[PDB]
């Protein structure tokens, strides 16, 4: 498929950016957590960053942290969210969709198998949080043969071989993290994504402004879920708040 | 890019986030430049001597041999300034934070005595140290807790997640992404990303050249095998890195077996558990049929680590090293025997090697082998753990 | 009639009941014999360094001194097996015991820690070790009861007098006066009857002579000064020895001031103490004004003796030696001090001598003097004592 | 004075063994104390051997621990001791009365002061329990200006040498605990009396048959004290009966 690029030419052709929020599969329950995508998608998100809960994620902070804490106190587990994967494109067709891992979870049973799952479901892309581009070649050759796009971060301390390195293997968008946005579309990389605090519209547009396609809230949508726990009607209502400004800002 | 190999066959990598690329690549380079730097090894020699106390002492333990054709010795790390081998690396750890232009140490700990090491070396080397350790291991950990403090450390408790170790590892690391230019974050055992493995064991190795020189002098020739529990693996790999190259000497790694293999509760995750991608390193680790860590097992809370060196799982799959388990109960009878017979209390970690060594004893009595056993550190801290044990 | 001189000025003596002098003079004999016997000397040699980890560093302590004219060392003896300068003696007098052809140790504790070392030094060369205590203090000890116990040792509680300290003592002496001649009583101080005090100088004497090599080697010249606790006496007899009759070296002793002499709760017998004669030797020791013994307090138990060997008693009268206090309140200030900038837990026994050091240096920070501090032993014991204290 | 001599004399003209009982001045009280002793007097006691409690009686027995114990707990200090030497002197003028002291109380005020208050109140004898006759010279000169006899303990371990020094510095009688009895005539020692164990009639009379002029019951009486703690005039009938018979296996 091509989601991803699909997505942004239509972006494109509307001068608009895009929004893109994070949120672990199945916080804080399975069917609970359906809601929430689905709400999502409503207000406006032109693609997903979806995370499976991992036992130890040296990557993430406090926020995600108790995210998967929660997950895994539903007993949420990678079958579950791959059974959750199919459901969400079942419904969504062209949404692309992206999973944010931890490198055991896709090299556990065999990395080609766990991209061909992943392209089974009808997920658009991969970023594995504690895989280097250095580390990165099985990863984006079993991602390449199974048509998923593997995503990449430019870290604030990227140099210009990384830059160069992350033009060349990413796919479907860059994870950003105005001369980096210059060099990255000088060097051909994805589309670039700004990903650092992204929490309110101000931000969105200034993302838009300085070059890049759009935004990723790494954050700012777990902490809404974190907030409403005690009513889940008031979290979905929030969450379509939020979304809707976000996205009316990359316009 | 990287100076050194950072696999030991397909053990090993630099699985960290992206982020996180600069500080090791900054690390390694240093690492490179002050083993080639005199001055850098004479300061560390200079510290190891007078401060920390070596060379320690190699045992030769007669009464515990009586009446068997195996001569035993203990390489004593037990008499190490701390009371455990892992002083030697801390130090020089600290010296290359020193190196790097750094003044701050970050460290994460929870039952362990990595926190009190980090400590003390960071307290005589002028450096800031901040030790993250999980809540709800601060709240049993009140002792070391105190040593810490005392040695000047400021101790993060950490509430996020679980409140537990992998919390703990989890923020000091993020604290380490964003402070890496000021701070070196110091590793307790030759694990994690590289350079880690290779750095732990090169500030471990000491132990292992000076036993070859001790037992050369003692006994006029290499031990049949040197034996050592195997945790993170950086007590061992200090032992082994000397007699690598000399193919007669054996070199045996002891996993904490717990209450034993078959109840699955133990700690033997190179024999007994399954490569996975963990904590910066592809390595044997103990794991759900899914993909998630879980937690070893052991009366020895040091030997608690559920993965293991990538270098251990190198050196055995290509038959150099061999390794086996000892059980709880094995380590519990070791204590006992060398308290009773040598007058030495061990640490329950150590207790696991000699633990081994006792059984390639017992059941070949008849068997001419000499034995080196690394007592990785005293026992003091066990005393308790023992007593309500042998209470019960 | 002896072959050595039992007095020191007019302290010392053997003022024992005249059923416990043969076994006095035997061992006096045996001591002469074995000081002459170079197979002797090369086998407590070869344990006080493959076994207890002799000889033990001289750390300078740069951090400390730092912006002062004085320049720190510190003799390691926290580093010696067991923790404390205490193992030295202990393995010569059960070497002794060996050679008069005995395999019995007696020995009575309170809160000290000279069971447990006589307990070590008796497991290592096969001696059974019976360790008298009174009732009172085993229901305290049980740490040490239990590190004794693990080592072979028969703990023995006394229920008779006062069941304390003094009636273990008492049952000791009653059980060495009708078994002397198959069991050795095992005198953990430079104290008591003669030949005691000479056995132990004599067997704790390296410390001084190997930091006169130490110091030597590294500053090229003797010290203006060493500095070591008092409480029986016997590491700072063995830091002193060597030194004697290099007048030049000012050798300092420190009694504990405890709350302060004026106070009267101190254990400063030598300098405020009153000539009497109990435990087998006239000297200084605290008592009430008609003759009954009083006891000695200290946040330190180590130091909590009511007497001091007869040997300082003399130094101090031909002015060879002076001797000072310190009190509870400085004696934990230098333990946190040590803790915090040079990262070793010093006891809080050896703390007293180093609080003095520090007095020496910040009193007059311009003056230039080159001192050694006796750290007699580890403080980790000390780490509850002083956390409860800092937490009132 | 010439207690000791004249006592002995008598007790030869009558074939006579000596009985002498030990007890600590002041247990269980200075009253009961004085009462105990007069009884041991009247029942037949030759002569007297008193204890002064001291805080760390390093020879004596458990017996004697807990007979200093009682004593202390009474509030007893040597210098009420001396008052009730007095006492005992002034209503029993011929009886040996032997101390058996601890080096410390002895030389606490000066050596010289102390056997000066014996001669005063009318001590005969003085035993320090840890002075060896290696150490005695100060004390053996002190008690022989003032008309006090020191009194040695003559040990089973005993060789040739110590045999002759005991002879020699004793006066009074020889503390023993068949050759020897033997050697210390020929050597013209102090009549021995025989102190090892003696706790029943049997014993007196095996040690005058031994040779020895008599028997010192070192803690037998002692025992009997502690015994009857409950029932003052029941201490004194059982010590009256024990002392009773112990003499009458003198004669
Ligand atoms: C920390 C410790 C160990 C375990 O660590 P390794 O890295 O596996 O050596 C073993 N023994 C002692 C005494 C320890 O303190
Ligand atoms: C026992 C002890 C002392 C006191 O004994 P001395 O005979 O006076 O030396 C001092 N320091 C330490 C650490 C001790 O264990
Ligand atoms: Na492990
Ligand atoms: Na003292």
């Amino acid at each position: 498929m091509e989601r991803y690029e699909n997505l942004f030419a239509q972006l494109n052709d509307r001068r608009e950016g895009a929004f893109v929020p994070f949120v672990t599969l199945g916080d804080p329950g399975i069917e609970q957590s359906l809601k929430i995508i689905d709400t999502l998608i409503d207000a406006g998100a032109d693609a997903l960053e979806l995370g499976v809960p991992f036992s130890d994620p040296l990557a993430d902070g406090p926020t995600i942290q108790n995210a998967n804490l929660r997950a895994f106190a539903a007993g949420v587990t990678p079958a579950q969210c791959f059974e959750m994967l199919a459901i969400i494109r079942e419904k969504h067709p062209t949404i692309p969709i992206g999973l944010l891992m931890y490198a055991n979870l896709v090299f556990n049973n065999g990395i080609d198998a766990f991209y061909a799952r992943c392209e089974q479901v009808g997920v658009d892309s991969v970023l594995v949080a504690d895989v280097p581009v250095e580390e990165s070649a099985p990863f984006r050759q079993a991602a390449l043969r199974h048509n998923i796009a593997p995503i990449f971060i430019c870290p604030p301390n990227a140099d210009d071989d990384l830059l160069r390195q992350v033009a060349s293997y990413g796919r479907g968008y860059t994870y950003l993290l105005h001369h980096l946005i210059e060099k990255l579309k000088e060097y051909h990389a994805a589309p670039a994504l700004q990903g650092f605090g992204i929490s309110s519209p101000e931000q969105v547009s200034a993302a838009v402004r300085a070059g890049a396609a759009g935004a990723i809230s790494g954050s700012a949508i777990v902490k809404i879920i974190e907030k409403n726990l005690a009513s889940p009607k008031q979290m979905l209502a929030e969450l379509r708040s939020f979304v809707s400004a976000m996205k009316a800002a990359s316009r | 890019t990287t100076l050194l190999n950072p696999y030991f066959g397909e053990f090993g990598g630099m699985y960290v986030p992206q982020i996180l690329m600069p500080a090791l690549n900054q690390l390694e380079e240093a690492f490179v430049s002050a083993q080639k730097d005199p001055e850098f090894q004479a300061q560390f020699a200079d510290l190891l001597k007078n401060y920390a106390g070596r060379p320690t002492a190699l045992t030769k333990c007669q009464n515990i041999t009586a009446g068997t054709r195996t001569t035993l010795y203990l390489k004593r790390e037990d008499l190490l300034h701390g009371g455990a081998h892992k002083t030697n690396q801390v130090l020089g750890q600290a010296l290359l934070a020193k190196r790097m232009g750094k003044s701050e140490i970050i460290a994460e700990v929870g039952a362990g005595n990595h926190g009190v090491a980090s400590a003390l070396a960071s307290a005589l080397l002028g450096l800031k140290c901040r030790i993250y350790m999980g809540a709800k291991d601060v709240e049993r950990q009140s002792p070391n807790v105190f040593r810490m403090r005392l040695m000047g450390a400021e101790v993060i408790p950490v509430h996020s997640g679980s409140a537990t170790l992998k919390d703990a590892c989890n923020e000091a690391l993020r604290d380490w992404s964003g402070s890496y230019e000021t701070a070196h974050y110091m590793l307790g055992t030759a694990a994690g990303p590289h350079p880690y493995p290779t750095i732990v064991r090169e500030f471990q190795r000491m132990i292992g050249e000076e036993t070859k020189a001790q037992i050369l002098d003692k006994e006029g020739r290499l031990p049949d095998a040197v034996i050592a529990c195997v945790g993170g693996g950086s007590n061992a790999i200090g032992m082994f890195a000397d007699f690598i190259n000399d193919t007669s000497v054996g070199l045996i790694g002891v996993e904490p077996g717990g209450h034993g293999i078959e109840t699955g509760e133990h700690g033997a995750p190179l024999k007994h558990g399954r490569v996975g991608i963990y904590f910066g390193m592809k390595a044997p680790m103990m794991q759900t049929a899914d993909g998630q860590i879980e937690e070893s097992y052991s009366i020895s809370a040091g030997l608690d680590f559920p993965s293991v060196g990538p270098q251990h799982a190198y050196l055995n799959s290509i038959g150099r090293a061999d390794y086996v388990s000892i059980t709880d109960d094995e380590a519990l009878e070791a204590f006992k025997t060398l308290c009773r017979h040598e007058g030495i209390i061990p640490a329950l970690e150590s207790s696991h090697a000699l633990a081994h060594a006792l059984k390639m004893m017992r059941e070949q009595p008849e068997k001419e082998q000499l034995l080196v056993v690394n007592l990785s550190g005293r026992g003091d801290k066990d005393i308790f753990t023992v007593h309500d044990i042998l209470k019960a």
